[PDB]
């Protein structure tokens, strides 16, 4: 697919993202907090379309990601990130996608997710999180 | 408790 | 280099490399 | 003066300033890098006019700041930066302006100057910088 | 507070 | 269990546990590096016997962890970490303890493991890890 | 390398 | 003088020092918190004797330092550090030593001293500071 990294920013204000309930996640978009102020990322895409979008609006400042989980797995023939969960300090938001393959998760104790960095083709081939105070 | 810090330093010049 | 560091953990995914 | 507070990023490519070698520092405004784009942040003018200019352009991400230096005195009754010196990796950037009264310098072994936040009126009240790896 | 802080993940196990 | 929490130290190295190919990971003590210095941590004991004792010594400073990855399962009802694995830039250390159960990994791109904490009881029930630059 | 740094500010004094 | 350098530690406990109202700044020995316990640090020592000891207590987690300040000049033909003053969120400890020379401060806004490092020969010749969130 093609790599993005958006670097790291002050915090998260929205998570833009698609997916397909047979296959995996296909769009992602940040808006990320910026020294108070919102900062629009870009919109990396899928390369095919077809997808359901997903808007997840947090309450900035109260509410912050306190776990990220998914799934990896085979889609024709490509592994990819198949189901996204955010898990904040108020509500959860997911599964999307499809709950299927190998689990993955991320919880974080004390510490922030500032920027996200990956790929994406047809779908979401793989993601890292920047972490910060 | 949401937004990253960052160390800061200062001021200097007027008190 | 003048560029600010961050931790970053990760990729959970296709194998990068 | 006016406050004003840029915030934190990712570096500095950049600073525009305006000095007179009579009274003390005016104009400030930077450029820093936001994750491999420039930020034209806002330009902090001077409630006067009068100034001369300067442009301070870093070989960004080669070179970076490892001092700022000054000196504070007393001008029209305020007390004011009235010279500032910016030191690099691979050059030496001023005195500008009045190198006169009682000289501060923050010099840095490890870390890299990445936001300032201060106060202008006739001329810099005060400011302080936000450190970051 | 004056104690310093760091990023910590986890945990993994039971909960 | 018992909880621990050695805190954060300047980098690893060594790494000292126990483990037994029927059940899971038992005793859990690391030397951590302390500005140059090793450090003997306290070791985080299992309340009973019969483990293996296995030494992961790191060539610090140029060998340091970049993923950890194991697998947490059931064990006489009691929910465990069975088996650990500690890829460095030079070398694989493990799987230690029993391969069976729900996967996790923590592969870090940028970024250093300074510090562990968590719970041991007759085995190790969960463990949390500090992470800085 | 393996060792975690921190932001150091200074010398003040002789240089 | 004799390089020294005690690292980052989690915090500060206690900072002893002494000084000659005649010179300038002659030991310094830091007791640091290291994950909520104390850490004595080395007992950095003047190469002559004849000075004034003093005890600087913190009611540590609650109170930390928040600027540092004092005065270097010449002794003797050598630029030292002459005085120095603590000042936290509960008190002012200082000034110790004389007050002659140049002043510098470095105030925090947000961030704590964790670890010091410097030189001392007959008096202390420089000294920098570690500076963490
Ligand atoms: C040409 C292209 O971008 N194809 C996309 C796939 O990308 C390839 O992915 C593999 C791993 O699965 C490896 O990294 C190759 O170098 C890379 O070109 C992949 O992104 C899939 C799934 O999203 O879509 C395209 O086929
Ligand atoms: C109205 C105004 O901002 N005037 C500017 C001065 O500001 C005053 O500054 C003092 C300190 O020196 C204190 O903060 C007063 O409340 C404030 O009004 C000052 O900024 C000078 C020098 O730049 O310019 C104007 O006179
Ligand atoms: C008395 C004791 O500590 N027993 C240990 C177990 O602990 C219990 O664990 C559950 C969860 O699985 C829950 O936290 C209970 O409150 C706690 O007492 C557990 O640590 C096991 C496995 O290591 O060993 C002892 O039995
Ligand atoms: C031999 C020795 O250590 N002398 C001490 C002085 O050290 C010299 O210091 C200068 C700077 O002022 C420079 O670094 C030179 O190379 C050093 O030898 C100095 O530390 C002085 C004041 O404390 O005491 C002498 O003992």
């Amino acid at each position: 697919g093609k790599a993005f990294d958006d670097g790291a920013f002050t915090g998260i204000r929205e998570i833009n993202l698609s997916y397909n309930k047979e296959t995996a996640i296909g769009d992602f978009q940040v808006v990320y907090d910026l020294n108070g102020s919102p900062y629009v990322g870009q919109n990396h895409k899928s390369f095919i379309t077809g997808f359901t979008p997903v808007k997840i609006s947090l309450d900035f400042p109260s509410e912050y990601i306190m776990e990220v989980s998914g799934y990896t797995g085979n889609v024709s023939g490509y592994v990819v990130v198949r189901s996204l969960t955010f898990k904040t300090n108020k509500k959860t938001y997911g599964p999307y996608g499809v709950t299927s393959g190998t689990p993955f998760n991320l919880p974080i104790e004390n510490g922030l997710i500032v920027g996200f960095k990956g790929s994406i083709g047809y779908w979401l081939d793989y993601f890292s999180m920047y972490l910060s105070l | 408790s949401g937004i990253s810090q960052t160390v800061i330093v200062g001021p200097w010049g007027a008190k």
